[PDB]
């Protein structure tokens, strides 16, 4: 995601910079997202949804 | 209690300890604080490090073992 940088890179771009295939980076991103879903965490992130 | 009824997903465990609990079939935090050290340590694939970080997260979020319950659920 484009957080704190000029551009949002493709998963293949990030893989080539980290030297890994797309599927590994995809699992890594999904791992991070799943961890961020984890209650006891992301309480405030949930608070940023107003409806 | 708000957290004693919180399921073992909130315990911040791995899948090794997760399947340890599935082999024990404990969900709520009051339930996981029901049991003792060795009674859970005796189960398969469950050694010192598993229960160690178990008590680690317990003491980090105000829990521990040797506890007991009355009318739970």
């Amino acid at each position: 995601f484009g957080i704190d940088m000029n551009t949002d890179y493709t998963l293949e771009e990030v893989g080539k910079q980290f030297d890994v295939t797309r599927e590994r980076i995809r699992q890594i991103e999904a791992k991070a997202l799943r961890k961020l879903r984890h209650p006891s965490r992301s309480e405030v992130l949930r608070s940023f949804l107003d409806d | 209690d708000p957290i004693l009824l919180r399921p073992v997903d909130d315990l911040e465990l791995t899948v090794r300890s997760a399947n340890c609990l599935k082999a024990e079939a404990i969900h709520y935090i009051g339930d996981l604080v029901q049991r003792t050290e060795v009674e859970l340590l005796k189960t398969p694939n469950l050694g010192k490090k598993s229960l160690t970080e178990i008590k680690d997260v317990l003491a980090s979020r105000g829990l521990s073992l040797g506890m007991r319950l009355e009318n739970w659920p």
